[PDB]
Protein backbone atom coordinates (compact mmCIF):
# COMPACT_ATOMS: atom_id res chain seq x y z
CA UNK A 1 0.00 0.00 0.00
CA UNK A 2 0.98 3.70 -0.67
CA UNK A 3 1.90 5.74 2.81
CA UNK A 4 2.64 8.95 3.19
CA UNK A 5 4.58 10.25 6.48
CA UNK A 6 5.08 13.71 7.25
CA UNK A 7 8.19 15.27 9.19
CA UNK A 8 9.07 18.44 10.59
CA UNK A 9 6.16 19.70 12.54
CA UNK A 10 6.83 21.22 15.85
CA UNK A 11 7.38 24.97 17.32
CA UNK A 12 8.58 27.68 14.92
CA UNK A 13 9.44 31.41 15.93
CA UNK A 14 6.91 34.01 14.22
CA UNK A 15 9.05 35.27 11.34
CA UNK A 16 11.18 32.44 11.37
CA UNK A 17 10.34 29.21 8.53
CA UNK A 18 8.82 25.74 8.33
CA UNK A 19 10.67 22.86 6.40
CA UNK A 20 7.79 20.01 5.95
CA UNK A 21 8.61 16.52 4.53
CA UNK A 22 6.39 13.82 2.82
CA UNK A 23 8.63 10.59 2.73
CA UNK A 24 6.07 8.55 -0.04
CA UNK A 25 6.22 4.26 0.68
CA UNK A 26 5.38 1.45 -1.08
CA UNK A 27 5.28 3.73 -4.55
CA UNK A 28 7.34 5.92 -6.34
CA UNK A 29 6.99 9.43 -6.09
CA UNK A 30 7.40 10.32 -10.01
CA UNK A 31 4.33 7.97 -10.81
CA UNK A 32 1.80 10.53 -8.84
CA UNK A 33 0.03 12.92 -10.75
CA UNK A 34 0.00 15.52 -8.26
CA UNK A 35 1.13 15.82 -4.70
CA UNK A 36 -0.05 18.62 -2.39
CA UNK A 37 0.45 20.43 1.14
CA UNK A 38 -3.41 21.18 2.15
CA UNK A 39 -3.43 22.49 6.07
CA UNK A 40 -6.06 22.79 8.61
CA UNK A 41 -6.21 25.11 11.44
CA UNK A 42 -7.05 23.68 15.10
CA UNK A 43 -10.66 23.53 15.13
CA UNK A 44 -10.91 24.74 11.76
CA UNK A 45 -11.51 23.68 7.87
CA UNK A 46 -9.13 22.75 5.26
CA UNK A 47 -6.98 24.85 2.95
CA UNK A 48 -5.09 23.44 0.11
CA UNK A 49 -2.14 25.41 0.05
CA UNK A 50 0.36 24.02 -2.93
CA UNK A 51 0.58 21.27 -5.61
CA UNK A 52 3.76 19.96 -7.59
CA UNK A 53 2.39 17.68 -10.74
CA UNK A 54 4.44 14.88 -12.22
CA UNK A 55 6.19 17.30 -14.73
CA UNK A 56 7.38 19.85 -12.32
CA UNK A 57 4.98 22.19 -12.29
CA UNK A 58 3.64 23.53 -8.98
CA UNK A 59 1.13 25.93 -7.80
CA UNK A 60 0.24 28.10 -5.06
CA UNK A 61 -3.02 29.15 -2.99
CA UNK A 62 -2.63 32.99 -3.66
CA UNK A 63 -3.35 33.27 0.32
CA UNK A 64 0.21 32.64 0.48
CA UNK A 65 1.66 32.88 -2.40
CA UNK A 66 4.99 34.85 -2.34
CA UNK A 67 6.19 32.79 0.79
CA UNK A 68 5.64 29.21 0.32
CA UNK A 69 7.08 26.62 -1.58
CA UNK A 70 6.69 23.03 -2.83
CA UNK A 71 9.22 21.00 -4.32
CA UNK A 72 10.39 17.05 -4.83
CA UNK A 73 13.32 14.90 -4.46
CA UNK A 74 12.91 11.97 -6.40
CA UNK A 75 15.71 9.99 -5.73
CA UNK A 76 14.33 10.42 -2.05
CA UNK A 77 10.97 9.64 -3.02
CA UNK A 78 9.85 12.38 -0.69
CA UNK A 79 8.55 15.88 -1.65
CA UNK A 80 8.77 19.40 0.42
CA UNK A 81 7.24 22.28 1.88
CA UNK A 82 9.06 25.09 2.78
CA UNK A 83 7.17 28.51 4.50
CA UNK A 84 9.02 31.56 5.55
CA UNK A 85 7.85 34.83 7.46
CA UNK A 86 5.48 32.54 9.27
CA UNK A 87 2.52 34.03 11.60
CA UNK A 88 -0.32 33.02 13.72
CA UNK A 89 -1.99 31.94 11.03
CA UNK A 90 0.06 29.72 10.27
CA UNK A 91 -0.68 27.18 13.21
CA UNK A 92 -2.04 23.82 11.95
CA UNK A 93 -1.97 20.81 11.16
CA UNK A 94 -0.46 20.44 7.71
CA UNK A 95 -1.02 17.16 5.38
CA UNK A 96 0.41 15.98 2.82
CA UNK A 97 -1.80 14.36 -0.19
CA UNK A 98 -1.82 13.09 -3.73
CA UNK A 99 -4.05 14.20 -6.84
CA UNK A 100 -5.50 11.34 -9.21
CA UNK A 101 -4.75 11.14 -12.70
CA UNK A 102 -8.47 10.75 -13.10
CA UNK A 103 -11.64 12.60 -13.37
CA UNK A 104 -10.38 16.40 -13.48
CA UNK A 105 -7.24 15.72 -10.81
CA UNK A 106 -7.28 17.54 -8.17
CA UNK A 107 -9.19 16.08 -5.70
CA UNK A 108 -7.22 13.67 -2.93
CA UNK A 109 -7.63 10.37 -2.48
CA UNK A 110 -4.28 9.33 -0.15
CA UNK A 111 -2.97 11.43 2.53
CA UNK A 112 -0.40 11.31 5.03
CA UNK A 113 -1.15 11.69 8.88
CA UNK A 114 -0.46 15.61 9.38
CA UNK A 115 1.98 17.30 11.63
CA UNK A 116 1.03 20.29 13.67
CA UNK A 117 3.37 23.34 13.20
CA UNK A 118 3.14 26.00 16.02
CA UNK A 119 4.19 29.36 15.50
CA UNK A 120 4.52 30.98 18.70
CA UNK A 121 7.53 33.14 20.75
CA UNK A 122 7.15 31.00 23.62
CA UNK A 123 10.00 27.74 24.58
CA UNK A 124 9.53 24.19 24.24
CA UNK A 125 8.84 22.92 27.53
CA UNK A 126 8.29 18.87 28.45
CA UNK A 127 5.50 17.31 30.73
CA UNK A 128 5.47 16.08 34.14
CA UNK A 129 3.43 12.63 34.47
CA UNK A 130 1.40 12.51 37.56
CA UNK A 131 -0.57 9.08 38.23
CA UNK A 132 -4.62 9.00 38.30
CA UNK A 133 -4.61 5.74 40.73
CA UNK A 134 -7.46 3.60 41.11
CA UNK A 135 -9.13 3.61 44.14
CA UNK A 136 -12.16 2.59 45.79
CA UNK A 137 -13.23 6.72 44.64
CA UNK A 138 -12.68 5.65 41.32
CA UNK A 139 -14.64 1.93 41.27
CA UNK A 140 -18.11 1.59 39.68
CA UNK A 141 -18.79 -2.57 40.41
CA UNK A 142 -16.47 -4.62 39.38
CA UNK A 143 -14.43 -1.75 36.93
CA UNK A 144 -11.93 0.73 38.07
CA UNK A 145 -10.92 3.71 36.42
CA UNK A 146 -7.09 4.62 36.39
CA UNK A 147 -4.88 6.79 34.50
CA UNK A 148 -2.08 9.53 34.23
CA UNK A 149 -2.61 13.31 33.80
CA UNK A 150 0.36 14.76 31.58
CA UNK A 151 0.98 18.07 32.85
CA UNK A 152 2.73 21.32 31.94
CA UNK A 153 3.88 21.04 28.42
CA UNK A 154 4.06 23.52 25.37
CA UNK A 155 3.98 23.31 22.18
CA UNK A 156 1.27 20.32 21.53
CA UNK A 157 1.35 17.23 20.47
CA UNK A 158 1.66 14.54 22.97
CA UNK A 159 0.79 11.25 21.85
CA UNK A 160 -0.07 8.54 25.04
CA UNK A 161 -0.82 5.07 24.68
CA UNK A 162 -1.19 1.94 27.00
CA UNK A 163 1.00 -0.87 28.19
CA UNK A 164 2.88 -0.17 24.59
CA UNK A 165 -0.61 -0.17 22.65
CA UNK A 166 -1.44 -3.18 23.93
CA UNK A 167 -4.08 -1.48 25.97
CA UNK A 168 -6.99 0.07 23.85
CA UNK A 169 -9.81 -1.47 25.08
CA UNK A 170 -11.76 1.49 27.49
CA UNK A 171 -8.98 3.98 27.00
CA UNK A 172 -10.04 7.55 26.90
CA UNK A 173 -7.45 9.92 25.98
CA UNK A 174 -8.94 13.37 26.46
CA UNK A 175 -7.42 16.71 24.66
CA UNK A 176 -5.12 18.46 26.06
CA UNK A 177 -6.60 22.37 27.08
CA UNK A 178 -4.67 24.88 27.26
CA UNK A 179 -4.09 26.44 31.28
CA UNK A 180 -4.02 30.23 31.79
CA UNK A 181 -0.16 29.48 32.19
CA UNK A 182 0.53 29.19 28.35
CA UNK A 183 1.13 25.39 28.91
CA UNK A 184 -1.45 22.38 27.82
CA UNK A 185 -2.50 19.66 30.29
CA UNK A 186 -3.89 16.59 29.44
CA UNK A 187 -5.57 13.16 31.11
CA UNK A 188 -5.76 9.56 29.60
CA UNK A 189 -8.10 7.16 31.35
CA UNK A 190 -8.79 3.78 31.36
CA UNK A 191 -11.68 1.64 32.71
CA UNK A 192 -10.29 -1.73 33.66
CA UNK A 193 -11.77 -4.73 35.64
CA UNK A 194 -11.24 -4.54 39.67
CA UNK A 195 -10.36 -7.83 39.63
CA UNK A 196 -7.04 -7.22 37.32
CA UNK A 197 -5.30 -4.12 39.61
CA UNK A 198 -3.49 -6.51 41.68
CA UNK A 199 -2.26 -8.83 38.76
CA UNK A 200 -1.96 -6.84 35.92
CA UNK A 201 1.01 -3.99 35.43
CA UNK A 202 -0.59 -0.70 33.72
CA UNK A 203 1.63 1.54 32.24
CA UNK A 204 0.96 4.61 30.22
CA UNK A 205 3.33 5.27 27.75
CA UNK A 206 4.15 9.30 27.17
CA UNK A 207 5.83 10.72 24.27
CA UNK A 208 6.29 14.32 23.53
CA UNK A 209 7.77 14.68 20.35
CA UNK A 210 8.73 18.56 20.73
CA UNK A 211 10.66 18.22 23.71
CA UNK A 212 12.36 14.70 23.09
CA UNK A 213 10.29 13.73 26.56
CA UNK A 214 9.60 9.74 26.28
CA UNK A 215 7.68 8.71 29.74
CA UNK A 216 6.50 5.55 31.30
CA UNK A 217 4.60 5.91 34.08
CA UNK A 218 3.31 2.65 36.03
CA UNK A 219 0.20 3.31 37.33
CA UNK A 220 -0.88 1.54 40.65
CA UNK A 221 -3.16 1.16 43.62
CA UNK A 222 -2.21 3.89 46.09
CA UNK B 1 -12.31 32.03 -5.64
CA UNK B 2 -15.46 29.61 -5.21
CA UNK B 3 -16.68 29.93 -2.10
CA UNK B 4 -18.43 26.63 -0.88
CA UNK B 5 -21.14 26.85 1.89
CA UNK B 6 -22.71 23.70 3.76
CA UNK B 7 -25.49 23.30 5.09
CA UNK B 8 -26.72 22.32 8.18
CA UNK B 9 -22.78 23.10 10.07
CA UNK B 10 -23.92 20.47 12.60
CA UNK B 11 -26.61 17.48 13.25
CA UNK B 12 -27.87 14.75 15.37
CA UNK B 13 -29.87 11.76 13.67
CA UNK B 14 -31.11 8.85 15.39
CA UNK B 15 -29.01 5.24 14.13
CA UNK B 16 -30.12 4.29 10.95
CA UNK B 17 -31.45 7.29 9.88
CA UNK B 18 -31.34 8.99 6.40
CA UNK B 19 -28.91 12.11 6.58
CA UNK B 20 -28.67 14.73 4.23
CA UNK B 21 -25.64 17.23 3.89
CA UNK B 22 -26.37 19.81 1.37
CA UNK B 23 -23.20 22.01 -0.17
CA UNK B 24 -23.99 25.58 -2.29
CA UNK B 25 -20.81 26.51 -4.56
CA UNK B 26 -20.54 30.36 -5.30
CA UNK B 27 -19.85 30.01 -9.26
CA UNK B 28 -21.04 26.59 -11.39
CA UNK B 29 -18.31 23.79 -11.01
CA UNK B 30 -19.49 22.23 -13.83
CA UNK B 31 -17.07 21.57 -16.89
CA UNK B 32 -18.02 19.56 -20.33
CA UNK B 33 -20.67 16.81 -18.54
CA UNK B 34 -19.22 16.82 -15.15
CA UNK B 35 -19.64 18.15 -11.89
CA UNK B 36 -16.27 18.61 -9.94
CA UNK B 37 -17.89 18.61 -6.45
CA UNK B 38 -16.06 16.30 -3.99
CA UNK B 39 -17.21 14.73 -0.84
CA UNK B 40 -14.71 13.86 2.62
CA UNK B 41 -15.31 12.56 5.71
CA UNK B 42 -12.70 13.39 8.77
CA UNK B 43 -13.06 11.28 12.00
CA UNK B 44 -11.41 13.18 14.97
CA UNK B 45 -7.56 13.03 14.77
CA UNK B 46 -7.45 11.47 11.68
CA UNK B 47 -6.81 13.02 8.02
CA UNK B 48 -9.98 13.59 5.58
CA UNK B 49 -10.88 10.33 3.29
CA UNK B 50 -12.22 10.70 0.36
CA UNK B 51 -15.98 9.83 -0.03
CA UNK B 52 -17.51 10.79 -3.83
CA UNK B 53 -15.69 12.26 -6.63
CA UNK B 54 -16.97 14.52 -9.47
CA UNK B 55 -20.31 14.50 -7.44
CA UNK B 56 -21.72 11.05 -7.82
CA UNK B 57 -18.72 8.92 -7.77
CA UNK B 58 -18.27 6.53 -5.17
CA UNK B 59 -14.64 6.06 -3.97
CA UNK B 60 -13.66 2.57 -4.12
CA UNK B 61 -13.71 0.80 -0.47
CA UNK B 62 -16.36 3.15 0.70
CA UNK B 63 -19.58 1.98 1.84
CA UNK B 64 -22.82 1.87 -0.63
CA UNK B 65 -24.87 4.11 1.64
CA UNK B 66 -22.66 7.19 0.83
CA UNK B 67 -23.54 8.54 -2.36
CA UNK B 68 -23.80 12.41 -4.10
CA UNK B 69 -25.99 14.57 -6.19
CA UNK B 70 -25.97 17.52 -7.69
CA UNK B 71 -24.78 19.43 -10.80
CA UNK B 72 -24.29 23.16 -11.36
CA UNK B 73 -23.66 25.12 -7.99
CA UNK B 74 -25.33 22.66 -5.47
CA UNK B 75 -25.25 19.42 -4.52
CA UNK B 76 -26.06 16.73 -1.63
CA UNK B 77 -24.04 13.78 0.52
CA UNK B 78 -26.45 11.33 1.49
CA UNK B 79 -25.81 8.74 3.80
CA UNK B 80 -28.73 5.86 3.13
CA UNK B 81 -28.51 5.18 6.95
CA UNK B 82 -26.54 6.73 9.60
CA UNK B 83 -24.15 3.76 11.14
CA UNK B 84 -22.00 4.22 14.40
CA UNK B 85 -18.82 4.41 12.65
CA UNK B 86 -20.54 7.45 10.92
CA UNK B 87 -19.61 10.23 13.46
CA UNK B 88 -17.14 12.67 11.92
CA UNK B 89 -17.01 16.11 9.78
CA UNK B 90 -17.85 15.94 6.40
CA UNK B 91 -16.28 18.37 3.63
CA UNK B 92 -16.91 19.43 0.47
CA UNK B 93 -14.41 20.14 -1.93
CA UNK B 94 -14.73 21.45 -5.75
CA UNK B 95 -11.83 20.77 -8.36
CA UNK B 96 -13.43 23.03 -11.03
CA UNK B 97 -10.67 25.02 -10.42
CA UNK B 98 -7.68 26.70 -8.41
CA UNK B 99 -7.16 27.42 -5.53
CA UNK B 100 -9.14 24.29 -4.42
CA UNK B 101 -11.57 25.06 -1.59
CA UNK B 102 -13.71 23.10 0.65
CA UNK B 103 -16.67 24.16 2.31
CA UNK B 104 -16.91 25.03 6.40
CA UNK B 105 -17.22 21.65 7.43
CA UNK B 106 -20.72 19.62 8.46
CA UNK B 107 -20.20 17.60 12.05
CA UNK B 108 -22.46 14.73 12.05
CA UNK B 109 -23.27 12.36 15.79
CA UNK B 110 -25.23 9.36 16.45
CA UNK B 111 -28.92 10.28 18.78
CA UNK B 112 -28.96 7.29 21.25
CA UNK B 113 -30.84 6.74 24.23
CA UNK B 114 -29.96 9.21 27.27
CA UNK B 115 -27.10 7.44 29.41
CA UNK B 116 -26.14 8.47 32.56
CA UNK B 117 -22.08 8.85 33.52
CA UNK B 118 -20.34 6.73 35.77
CA UNK B 119 -18.12 9.59 38.03
CA UNK B 120 -14.89 8.81 39.08
CA UNK B 121 -12.75 10.78 41.19
CA UNK B 122 -8.93 11.43 41.97
CA UNK B 123 -6.97 13.26 44.82
CA UNK B 124 -4.02 14.83 43.90
CA UNK B 125 -0.88 12.26 43.43
CA UNK B 126 1.96 12.38 46.16
CA UNK B 127 4.35 12.85 43.83
CA UNK B 128 2.55 16.30 42.08
CA UNK B 129 2.37 17.24 45.65
CA UNK B 130 6.17 17.57 46.15
CA UNK B 131 5.98 19.70 43.25
CA UNK B 132 3.80 22.67 45.00
CA UNK B 133 0.72 22.48 43.08
CA UNK B 134 -2.52 19.89 43.57
CA UNK B 135 -4.44 18.92 40.69
CA UNK B 136 -7.47 17.22 41.68
CA UNK B 137 -9.73 15.25 38.37
CA UNK B 138 -13.06 14.09 37.65
CA UNK B 139 -13.13 11.36 34.95
CA UNK B 140 -17.62 11.42 33.73
CA UNK B 141 -17.54 8.21 31.71
CA UNK B 142 -19.44 6.92 28.82
CA UNK B 143 -22.77 9.47 28.75
CA UNK B 144 -24.80 10.41 25.98
CA UNK B 145 -25.64 13.20 25.51
CA UNK B 146 -22.69 14.95 25.31
CA UNK B 147 -24.24 18.38 27.84
CA UNK B 148 -22.98 18.13 31.44
CA UNK B 149 -22.38 19.82 34.13
CA UNK B 150 -19.32 19.48 36.71
CA UNK B 151 -19.19 21.66 39.93
CA UNK B 152 -16.80 21.59 42.10
CA UNK B 153 -16.88 22.27 45.80
CA UNK B 154 -14.00 22.38 48.24
CA UNK B 155 -15.28 21.85 52.46
CA UNK B 156 -18.66 22.92 50.26
CA UNK B 157 -17.35 26.46 48.78
CA UNK B 158 -18.12 26.10 45.00
CA UNK B 159 -15.36 26.44 43.11
CA UNK B 160 -15.21 28.82 40.05
CA UNK B 161 -12.93 29.64 37.48
CA UNK B 162 -10.04 27.73 39.07
CA UNK B 163 -11.16 24.25 36.33
CA UNK B 164 -11.08 23.41 32.87
CA UNK B 165 -12.66 20.49 31.16
CA UNK B 166 -12.25 17.96 28.29
CA UNK B 167 -14.85 16.05 26.15
CA UNK B 168 -13.67 13.22 23.63
CA UNK B 169 -15.45 12.95 20.26
CA UNK B 170 -18.39 10.31 20.00
CA UNK B 171 -17.03 6.72 20.92
CA UNK B 172 -18.56 4.38 18.25
CA UNK B 173 -18.63 1.43 20.05
CA UNK B 174 -21.81 2.90 22.03
CA UNK B 175 -21.67 6.32 20.72
CA UNK B 176 -21.34 7.81 24.10
CA UNK B 177 -18.80 10.46 25.47
CA UNK B 178 -16.23 10.75 28.57
CA UNK B 179 -15.31 13.89 30.05
CA UNK B 180 -12.36 15.04 32.36
CA UNK B 181 -11.91 17.90 34.62
CA UNK B 182 -9.49 19.30 36.46
CA UNK B 183 -9.38 21.40 39.40
CA UNK B 184 -5.82 22.76 40.27
CA UNK B 185 -5.26 24.67 43.88
CA UNK B 186 -1.95 25.39 45.62
CA UNK B 187 -0.48 22.42 47.18
CA UNK B 188 -1.01 24.86 50.29
CA UNK B 189 -4.50 25.31 50.22
CA UNK B 190 -4.93 21.92 49.16
CA UNK B 191 -3.29 21.06 52.33
CA UNK B 192 -5.42 23.76 54.25
CA UNK B 193 -8.74 21.78 53.25
CA UNK B 194 -10.79 18.28 54.08
CA UNK B 195 -13.40 17.47 51.61
CA UNK B 196 -13.25 17.58 48.31
CA UNK B 197 -16.00 17.03 45.86
CA UNK B 198 -17.15 17.14 42.26
CA UNK B 199 -21.15 17.36 41.96
CA UNK B 200 -22.31 16.21 38.48
CA UNK B 201 -25.52 17.43 36.83
CA UNK B 202 -27.06 15.31 33.99
CA UNK B 203 -30.17 14.33 32.08
CA UNK B 204 -29.69 10.76 33.07
CA UNK B 205 -29.60 11.65 36.40
CA UNK B 206 -32.78 12.13 38.38
CA UNK B 207 -30.86 14.40 40.92
CA UNK B 208 -27.08 15.49 41.03
CA UNK B 209 -24.44 12.68 41.53
CA UNK B 210 -21.67 13.59 43.81
CA UNK B 211 -18.11 12.08 44.21
CA UNK B 212 -15.60 12.62 46.92
CA UNK B 213 -13.16 11.95 48.92
CA UNK B 214 -11.59 13.68 52.46
CA UNK B 215 -7.94 14.76 52.32
CA UNK B 216 -5.77 12.33 53.76
CA UNK B 217 -8.25 9.17 54.50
Amino acid sequence: EVQLVESGGGLVQPGGSLRLSCAVSGYSITSGYSWNWIRQAPGKGLEWVASITYDGSTNYNPSVKGRITISRDDSKNTFYLQMNSLRAEDTAVYYCARGSHYFGHWHFAVWGQGTLVTVSSASTKGPSVFPLAPSSKSTSGGTAALGCLVKDYFPEPVTVSWNSGALTSGVHTFPAVLQSSGLYSLSSVVTVPSSSLGTQTYICNVNHKPSNTKVDKKVEPK
Amino acid sequence: DIQLTQSPSSLSASVGDRVTITCRASQSVDYDGDSYMNWYQQKPGKAPKLLIYAASYLESGVPSRFSGSGSGTDFTLTISSLQPEDFATYYCQQSHEDPYTFGQGTKVEIKRTVAAPSVFIFPPSDEQLKSGTASVVCLLNNFYPREAKVQWKVDNALQSGNSQESVTEQDSKDSTYSLSSTLTLSKADYEKHKVYACEVTHQGLSSPVTKSFNRGE
